[PDB]
Parts: C-alpha cells; structure tokens; sequence
C-alpha cells in the first residue's frame, strides 16, 4: 500500500502546525544563559589549582 | 545468601595451638577482604588481624603478631586463622567481618556468627565516654564518641564506623566514615561530627535497638574500637 | 500515490517558508559585540591506562568523579578519576559494544553495540560483584546510543533507524520513535528528561517526546551522517556533528539551524560532541586524532586537546563541568582541566 | 600518604590490572576471521566443517579461532565495519554457480570490491573461498559462462571456466602490495579447507611477526 | 728488547708506526658516523616510537650499547694518537678498557637476540616467545646487562696503568700465554654467537623459501637483510679472532720465550680489532635505518 506517505503527510502537517519563536530573541536567550553561568565554569575561567581535584 | 559460619572453638588448655576456620558462602569471596574481631566475655569489640584478597597485604595486632597465622584459601571459599601459644588473654568470641574497599564501598558490613574460645587457667584510643545511658521507644538519643587523633583524612573522609550488637548475635554495620548510612539501615539513623569529635543519633528510637553502640576507626592499623555505649529500657 | 507526495511537498514548502521568515537575524551577528574567550589552555591532568582496544564509549557519573569506559577487548572499567583507580572491571559477553551509559543513581551500567542487546549491570549487589540485571532486546539493529533516565528506564538507538524507550523492570519496549530512514548513531536526553534528540545517518536530527512518543520537530542542514549530538545545558538547543566535518547548533524554539562550526582545515568526521557547564564551549572530537574546543556563540576554535595517537571515540564533560574526559581508539582515556 | 582504604582500593586496582593483563595475553593468542559473502554463498556450509552477531570457535593444530559472521546486520555497513580492523584475515566466500540469473556473481564482485578496497582493510589478508564447485560443473556442462560474464574467450570447461572467474576476482585487488588474497577452491571434501585456512593465517601471522621487528 | 712484566710472565708488548698512520683516521670515521647514527636512532627511539615492542626493546638496547662502545672512542683515539703513551690515569683508562669490552660484548649479545627473536618470529609463528610482554623485554634486557657485566668487571678490580718506559700501557689485549679470561671470553664471544646467527638466519632463509613467499619485494628485502646481517656480523669480528688464535699458536707454540716475531702479527691483530668498533657504526645502517619503518 502507500499508508508511508500518509503517515509522512500526518508528521509533516503536525510538524509545520507549532508556534515558532523569532530567530533574533532565542539567540538573545542562548547568550543570557552563557553570561549568566559563565561565572561557575571552570573549563571557560581556569579554575586555580588549590580546588582543582585534577590537581595533578 | 551472604553467610559467614565460624568453627573451631572449644576448650583450650594454655599454650595450645587451636586453629580457627570461617567458611563463605553466598558472596564472591575472592574479592573480599576478611578481618578477624575478637570478643571478650563481657568487654567489647578487638581487632586481631586482617588479609586482603589476593592475600598482597596481612596485618595483624600487637597483641596477637608472632603467635597468630591468618590466611585465606580461596578455591572452597575458606578463612583460617592459626594461633599459637594461647594465654588467658586470648578467651574471646572471633568473628570473620568481610569488607571490600573501593570507592563508595561499605568495609565491615557483614559480620560472621562467632565462634567462642575458651583458655582455661601509638594506637588511637577511641573513647567513647558514657558506658549505659537509659532511653525510651520514640525519643531520640545522641551517642557520642572521641578519637585521640584526628579521623579526617587528605581525602576529605572521616574513616569512623558505627555499629550496633543487638543482644545476643553479632555487630552490624550502621554507618561508616561517619556519615553515609549503610544498606539496610534505616533512615533514623544518622551519623554526624568533626575530627575527633562524633556523634550518632537515632531519631524515633524504639524496639529492637537497644544494644552495645561501637565506634571504630578506620583511619589506619591496627583498628581501635571504643568501649561500647549500651542502651536498655 | 501522487497527491499524497504533492501535498507532502507543499508541507516541506510551508515549514521552509515559515523558518525563513523567522529567520529576521543571525546570531553571528548577534553576538559580534561579546569579547570573545580567548585561548583555552587544556592539559592532560589524568590517562586512564587499562584498556587494550579501541575505546568506543565513556560516560561520567554524576558524582564527576566516577566514569566508565566500553571498549572492543569486551571490558567495561569504571575508573576512579582522581585517582586513576579501578572500581570494577565487567567482562562483556559480546566484545563489540558501540555505546556506554552510567546511570544517574550510579547503581547501573549500560553497554550495548553489535549484539543489538542492551545489558544493564547491577553495580551494588550483596555477593559484591557486579552482575548483569537485564538484557534488553528487541532491537534489530546494532545499538548505537543508550542513555538512562531513572533507575527503570532507558531510551536506546539503534541502527534499525529507530528509537526506543524501555522498561528495564518488565525489560519491554514502553515506546518506539520511528521516524527515521537512516541509522540512528547518537541520542541526547533533555536536562529535564522530557524530551530526546537523536541523530541519524539520514543527516537529520529529530526532537522527540518521552512521554507518549512522536517527532515534534525535525532539523535538516548536514550534508552526511550525524555521529554525535548533544543538549544545551539551557535544554533549548542542541548540536550535531557529523561526518562532513562541520558541528551545527540547532534551535528549538526558533526550529533553526543557529550557527555553524566549520574550518579549511578539517575534512574529517566528528565522532563526539559536547557543552561545558555554562554552554559556552563546544567540544567535538575529531578523526584528526584531537577535540576541538569552539566558542559556541562565536564559532571559532578556543583550542586543541591533542594528546591521543588515533581517532577521538567518545568525549565527556563532568556534571560540575571541572573536566573533560576523551577517549580514543588507542587504548586510553584522558581527563583534561 | 594513602588513607587505609586508599592503599586498599590501590591494591584491588593492581588486581585488576592483573586480571586485564592476562585476559588480554590470552584473546591476542586468538586468530580473529571476519566471514563475508552473500549469504547463498556458503558461508553456513563453511562454517560446519570445526540476531546480531555470531561468533564461532574452533581450534585447529594448538590454534584457536573465532570466526565472526555479521551476516544479518541489514544496517549502513561502512557505520561498524571499522570494528573489525585488526582481524587477522577476511573469509569471503562465494558461489560459483551464482552466474545463473538474479547477476548474483556481479553482486558477489561488487561487494568483494568494497570489502578488499577499503581503507580499514588496507593490509588485512582476505582468504578467498569459491563453494559449489560440482554445482559449476553440472551448470558449466550445460549453460556457458558468457551469461553472466559478456566477454569470455574460452571453451566451456570446468578448469578454464574455473580459472578465469578466480582471476576475475582477483583483480579487483587494488593495493595488491599491501595484501594478499588466497584462494582455494572448497567443496565438501574433507578437512582441507581448515588446513588451508591455518596456512593463510601462518603466512598473515609471519608477515605480521616481520612487521613487528621491522624488516618486512 | 720488547719483554716486559704485565703481572705475568713473558708479555711482549711494542710500539711502533702504521699504528698511529692509519688508525687515527679509521677511528676517526668510526666515531663520526657511528655517533650521527647512534644519536639519530636514539632521538628516533626516545621522541618518536611510542609502541616499544620487544624486538623494538632489544634493538634500543643494542643501540645503547653501540652508542656507550663509540662514545668511549675519543679516549682510545687520544691513546693512539701518542702511540701507546696514555695520559689521562687509572681509572679513565681503566673505565675504558671495561666500556669496551663490555659494550662490545652487550652489543654482540644484543645482536644475537635480536636474531633469536627473528628465528622465533619466522620459523615459529604461533608461540609464546613472539608475544612476550614489554616487561619481560625488559627484565630480559636487563639480565643480559648483568650477564655481560658480570664477566666482564674483572677489568675493574685490577690496577691498570703500566709504565713502559716512560709510557703508560692502556692495553688490555696484550700477548702474555695466561688464558685469562679477556681472552677466552674475547674468542667466545665471536664464535658461539657465531654459531647461533648461523643457525637462525639459515632456518630463517630455508623457511622463507619453503612456504614460498620469496615471490614478494618486501620479503626479498628481509631476506638480504638477514643475509647482511650474518655477513656484517662475521666480517667485522672474524679478522681480530683469528689473529688472537695466530697469536695463542705462536705463544705457546714456538715462540714462548723469544718474541722477535710478533711484530706484524701484533699490528695486524690491532688494525683488525679496529673493525670490532667498526661493527658499531654500521650497525645503525643495517638495523635502524635500512628498516622500512624509517
Ligand atoms: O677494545 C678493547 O676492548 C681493548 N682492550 N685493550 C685495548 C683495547 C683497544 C686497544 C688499546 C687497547
């Protein structure tokens, strides 16, 4: 039979029926969550040796 | 089941040469390291000697080194322990405490039944202060314990076990390094405290749990226990 | 036959207007303003030295201290990271494992690969040796990806271009994501474990729903077969690598591709991606033998981590994101700080 | 400056580097063999002579063998055939009356050339097994090999015939330096197809061992 | 005359020239060479071969000793400049003599290993010699260092400088009868390797032919380095032997007492242990460099 297309019509229609946020504010919200966090990641600000478990 | 079933007691006249043997059962015991505890009839828990698996490391006390003889035989799943020389000193109940050490491990969590021993006629001294202390079902009683040295280590873990002997069988692990609970433990226990200073507390007490408390420290050998807290009523 | 492929196409139409019309500002040009990070300065702090094949996957506790490691001699170690210690060697019964996965409890281990079986092991047992709990299978194809998302349940790809989620209790397959016509090879879970990314060789990502199970977004733009994908810590992006050498940062909410981490230079694959802590790094590992470390707002290459002599297999950043641990096709892992 | 526990947990570290160590000196003592073919090819057949994958063990004069045959992986071939790089050889089989319809001896090339040129099994040695060869004769006796083969100069015979499909094989080696194919055309027969497997193996394993102390 | 007393009886040692002619410059050569190769397959295996297999041990160890041999040249050389007139003392001179034997000795015994190990690869593929692990290479190539340093300390606890004249003597081959063991071990040491090369490298030869793979270029080449080898090997330690057994027949066969006849046997014995420093340096060329690997 041909119930694939069906179905990749049913996907593609609930697919293309979802609510899309403008490209400009995510990434504005993608750059809020780096600067907010950056403070408490040690790969980004080396972290000193005195409370690095790595130490060695 | 896990199962640790000691032999080889008796009476034994001064100078005998008894030997002692444990048989494992219901657990990998190749990868378990045995100890043995001792037992006076009424004082409390000694440390007499431990094998590591592998049989690599052996450490005995120094009251029992040059006379005692432990080894496993790991094929058939079987702890011996070899004494010579038996003085009066010497009558007490052994147990085969198994623990294995990696990390996040509980050492000490099972304890065999006892064997009784019958012989005719720079350490840290754990002190554990109060001897008997009476409490009632569904209050909350603190045990405290005191260590000569401090228990903390480099590492950032305080090695001090916590175990109850119930009347009439042998010790179970409570908590160990001071903190963590052990598996089937309840949640009412709870242990807390700083370097040389440490406590438990067992919130909602009630029934079966009146018992000898032992703190033990772990830190390095020969192991020390404290003198036992007992709780009736 | 026909107007089932025409009103299709009118679909694929209406999606790519509607993601250009969105589309109003690229956030390179976004977050031109920021200072960017910089030179990053990653040393070798541990090399876990057991293993004596190629490593094909590694997954950290979530303790950051604690990992394990599958690799093809049919051996899963867990080490102690500080201090380079075995905790537990499992002997696999089948040597070729694909994937790797530590529970977040840490009493479980999962391994799986050309078996297309599942196994999880128990790690704290009474008889104090690590057994296996349940082997999953059901799969027709080889396991790719495994990841757990609570003691009972773990959602596995597979190379028979499908998703699965189990029952690891009942050991039943609760739900199945079929969507793909390609092999699945990677699987990323959500922060919030309410969704799942997962990329197949079909050079297309699919964002699906745990709970009852359906493909809510589809995102397209590579050209080859997606080796690795990985969440956001925000868990409202996720990026992809693959096999046309370039890592894409994908967009949820937008339903976009954002930006792309490409250079001249590197031609080969990418075998494993990965976030920092806050997201502003992207970890990928190379064929080129080393993991490139990119600005993932800048798309500019931070640093190197070249220390292996074969293929980067798996790669990993800690919980606390205090380090990141790669694993190569020679037979050992690295923990770099 | 170990904790008690940290000089334990050090200690069933080295035990089990022990236990690593010599499970790995006794798996390399194994000969590793990835199975190929087309599955009407024979390799079943191959094999009895001693959903996933299977794996087969066998021994033969001290030796011990594990034959891999991927078989019903239905999956993109290129995503796990780099597992096996490092096997000690390659057994593709085929069927020499596979030039009947269905072109099937085309398929059986085709995927000999994948497999020989690939750049995972730059220097694996493939030992090439041609099954079915009264089954070619009888076909041979009746139909001729132009069918499948549309440039052929020679007579219907099961030796010219025979010959001349082992070096259409054989010339689709491309790295013909690095590699060597060995062929042998199987059957029933007896034990002789493990005798020529050993000795294939033992060339792989001196140029291997030459390899080693470089002078190869 | 020539007689003098090297703690023994009836050693007739001389200086004369060809020796300082024609021995500066072929030691000269030697030390240059064999240090540009020495030193380049060390850096090769030190900074550059992360897989250190066991043949890959034993030939490190055989560079070593090739490396210590002719880094021990310059002293040797100084001495043959000024004839036999040595400068530098007791114990330079001795610790020289010592490096020499001893290095010669480790690299012959090297030598031999390595074809042991090729013996084993080719004619015995499947065996568990062939997949030593790189710890017992090592504790292998250690006991081999204690062997050869084991007999061959006795050059240390001994009392070296001998003053010829107004000359000092930094010989240790010289041509008094006593069969010590400088000069047992010294013959030993060129024939029973001798007889193991042999053997491993014709089994060798004969397996590679029977199992025809002689019809390959990479094969063919092993087999002429093997070839080589065996031959550098026998060229290099045959002259200086069989001129120390010229010297023991003429010892203690006619001229015991008198020896006005040990001139040109003398300096012939001298320029042919030359080629045993020689072995050093072309050692590199025949093992390291020529394998395909570089
Ligand atoms: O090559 C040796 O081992 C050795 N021993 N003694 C002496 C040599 C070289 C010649 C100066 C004198």
């Amino acid at each position: 039979s041909i119930a694939q297309a069906r179905k990749l019509v049913e996907q593609l229609k609930m697919e293309a029926n979802i609510d899309r946020i403008k490209v400009s504010k995510a990434a504005a919200d993608l750059m809020a969550y780096c600067e907010a966090h950056a403070k408490e990641d040690p790969l980004l600000t080396p972290v000193p040796a005195s409370e690095n478990p790595f130490r060695e | 089941d896990v199962q640790l079933v000691e032999s080889g007691g008796g009476l034994v006249q001064p100078g005998g040469s008894r030997k002692l043997s444990c048989s494992a059962s219901g657990f990998a015991f190749s990868s378990f390291g045995m100890h043995w505890v001792r037992q006076a009839p009424e004082k409390g828990l000694e440390w007499v000697a431990y094998i590591s698996s592998g049989s690599g490391t052996i450490y005995y006390a120094d009251t029992v080194k040059g006379r005692f003889t432990i080894s496993r035989d790991d094929p058939k799943n079987t702890l011996f322990l070899q004494m010579t020389s038996l003085r009066s000193e010497d009558t007490a109940m052994y147990y085969c405490v198994r623990s294995i050490y990696y990390y996040g491990s509980s050492p000490f969590d099972f304890w065999g039944q006892g064997t009784t021993l019958t012989v005719s006629s720079s350490d840290i001294v754990m002190t554990q202060a109060t001897s008997s202390v009476p409490v009632t079902p569904g209050e909350s009683v603190s045990i405290s314990c005191r260590s000569s040295k401090s228990l903390l280590h480099s590492n950032g873990n305080t090695y001090l076990y916590w175990f109850l002997q119930r009347p009439g069988q042998s010790p179970q692990l409570l908590i160990y390094r001071m903190s963590n609970l052990a598996s089937g433990v309840p949640d009412r226990f709870s242990g807390s405290g700083s370097g040389t200073a440490f406590t438990l507390t067992i919130s909602r007490l009630e029934a079966e749990d009146v018992g000898v408390y032992y703190c033990m420290q772990h830190l390095e050998y020969p192991l020390t226990f404290g003198a036992g807290t007992k709780l009736e009523l | 036959l026909d107007q089932l492929r025409q009103e299709a196409e009118q679909l694929k139409n209406q999606i790519r207007d509607a993601r250009k019309a969105c589309a109003d500002a690229t956030l390179s040009q976004i977050t031109n303003n920021i200072d960017p990070v910089g030179r990053i300065q990653m040393r070798t702090r541990r090399t876990l030295r057991g293993h004596l094949a190629k490593i094909y996957a590694m997954h950290w506790g979530t303790d950051s201290r604690l990992l394990v490691s599958a690799s093809q001699d049919g051996k899963l170690i867990i080490w102690d990271s500080y201090t380079t210690n075995k905790v537990h060697a499992i002997p696999l019964r089948s040597s070729w494992v694909m994937t790797c996965a530590y529970a977040p409890s840490g009493n479980y281990v999962a391994c799986g690969g050309l078996d297309n079986i599942c196994s999880i092991y128990n790690l704290k047992t009474r008889e104090g040796n690590v057994r296996v709990s349940r082997e999953l299978a059901g799969h027709t194809g080889y396991l790719s990806c495994c990841r757990f998302l609570d003691d009972n349940q773990i959602v596995t790809s597979s190379g028979d271009t499908t998703c699965a989620l189990w029952d690891i209790e009942t050991g039943q397959q609760t739900t199945t994501f079929t969507g793909h016509t390609g092999d699945v090879m990677s699987l990323s879970l959500a922060p919030d474990t309410r969704l799942f990314v997962s990329g197949a060789c079909d050079a297309s990502a699919k964002l699906w729903d745990v709970r009852e199970g359906m493909c809510r977004q589809t995102f397209t733009g590579h050209e080859s077969d997606i080796n690795a994908i990985c969440f956001f810590p925000n868990g409202n992006a996720f990026a992809t690598g693959s096999d046309d050498a370039t890592c894409r940062l994908f967009d949820l909410r937008a339903d976009q591709e954002l930006m792309t981490y490409s250079h001249d230079n590197i031609i080969c694959g990418i075998t494993s991606v990965s976030f920092s802590k806050s997201g502003r790094l992207l970890l990928a590992g190379y064929d080129d033998f080393n993991c490139n470390v990119w600005d993932a707002l800048k798309a500019d290459r931070a640093g190197v981590l070249a220390g292996h002599d074969n293929r980067v297999s798996c790669l990993g950043v800690t919980d606390d994101g205090m380090a990141v641990a790669t694993g190569s096709w020679d037979s050992f892992l690295k923990i770099w700080n | 400056t170990l904790s008690a526990e940290d000089k334990a947990a050090v200690e069933r570290s080295k035990m089990i580097d022990r236990n690593l160590r010599e499970d790995g000196e006794k798996a390399a003592r194994e000969v590793k063999l990835l199975l190929l073919g087309a599955g009407e090819s024979g390799k079943s057949t191959i094999v009895k002579q001693m959903t996933g994958i299977v794996e087969t063990h066998f021994t033969f004069k001290d030796l011990h063998f594990k034959m891999f045959d991927v078989g019903a992986q239905r999956s993109e071939r290129k995503k796990w055939i780099h597992c096996f790089e490092g096997v000690t050889a390659i057994i593709f089989c085929v069927a020499l009356s596979d030039y009947d319809l269905v072109n099937r001896m085309h398929e059986s090339m085709k995927l000999f050339d994948s497999i020989c040129n690939n750049k995972w099994f730059t220097d694996t040695s493939i030992i090439l097994f041609l099954n079915k060869k009264d089954l070619f004769e009888e076909k041979i006796k009746k139909s001729p090999l132009t069918i499948c083969y549309p440039e052929y100069a020679g007579s219907n015979t099961y030796e010219e015939a025979a010959a001349y499909i082992q070096c259409q094989f054989e010339d689709l080696n491309k790295r013909k330096d690095t590699k060597e194919i060995y062929t042998h055309f199987t059957c029933s027969t007896d034990t002789k197809n493990v005798q020529f497997v050993f000795d294939a193996v033992t060339d792989v394993i001196i140029k291997n061992n030459l390899k080693d102390c470089g002078l190869f | 005359d020539h007689f003098l007393e090297i703690d023994k009886k009836n050693c007739c040692v001389f200086r004369d020239d060809f020796i300082v002619k024609v021995l500066p410059p072929v030691l000269g050569l030697e030390f240059i060479f064999g240090l540009l190769g020495n030193g380049l397959a060390l850096w090769i295996f030190c900074f550059h071969l992360k897989s250190w297999k066991s043949s890959r041990i034993f030939l490190f160890n055989l560079a070593v000793a090739d490396f210590l041999l002719i880094i021990c040249l310059p002293f040797l050389m100084d001495n043959y400049v000024r004839r036999w007139d040595w400068k530098f003392g007791d114990i330079p001179c001795r610790l020289m003599l010592f490096m020499l034997a001893m290095n010669r000795q480790g690299s012959i015994i090297f030598l031999t290993v390595v074809a042991v190990d090729r013996y084993f690869r080719v004619v015995h593929p499947h065996h568990a010699l062939n997949k030593i692990s790189n710890r017992t290479a090592a504790i292998i190539s250690c006991l081999l260092w204690g062997i050869t340093i084991g007999l061959t300390v006795h050059l240390l606890k001994k009392k070296m400088p001998i003053q010829n004249g107004g000359a000092n003597l930094c010989s240790s081959f010289s041509i008094c009868h006593t069969f010590q063991w400088h000069e047992a071990m010294f013959l030993l040491e060129f024939f029973l390797p001798l007889g193991i090369i042999l053997f491993c490298s014709a089994r060798i030869i004969w397996s590679l032919r029977q199992r025809q793979m002689d019809r390959h270029a990479k094969i063919k080449r092993a087999i002429t380095f093997i070839m080589v080898v065996a031959i550098v090997f026998v060229i290099c330690f045959l002259p200086s032997v069989v001129v120390r057994i010229r010297i023991f027949w003429l010892l203690h066969t006619s001229g015991t007492q008198n020896c006005e006849v040990y001139r040109s046997v003398d300096l012939a014995f001298f320029i042919t242990l030359s080629f045993t420093y020689m072995n050093s340096m072309l050692d590199p060329v025949v093992y390291y460099f020529s394998s395909p690997s570089f």
